[PDB]
């Protein structure tokens, strides 16, 4: 229902999107483009990384899963920096920066 | 609260 009228972005379905790519894509059928119970590109980007970091992302020893958070949002440049500094995928990191440039 | 398991 929610999926199709794009509300209660605030409850994650959490019954059935229990894994992170179903969380994703839960919001991303979720987001709005123009003020109660919506939720945007943007807030969405920035209320993901801001408030639940790499910190939140990267506890179960995981990198690609937080890159593909940022990836999938828009947030090149992020995941770019973020995947960089990781010293087994610096090959791949510099490399998704190219193609972007 | 989003979970952190990756689908695998």
């Amino acid at each position: 229902y929610c999926i199709i009228g794009r509300c209660d972005v605030t409850d994650n379905q959490s019954e059935v999107a229990d894994k992170t790519e179903d969380y994703l894509w839960l919001k991303l059928n979720q987001v709005c483009f123009d003020p109660q119970d919506r939720l945007t590109l943007s807030q969405f980007q920035k209320q993901l990384l801001e408030d639940y970091g790499e910190s939140h992302f990267t506890v179960n020893q995981q990198p690609f899963l937080y890159f593909q958070v940022l990836f999938l949002t828009a947030q090149f440049e992020a995941a770019v920096a973020f995947l960089f500094r990781m010293e087994r995928l610096r090959c791949h990191a510099v490399h998704v920066a190219l193609v972007l440039f | 609260a989003p979970p952190v398991r990756s689908i695998y």
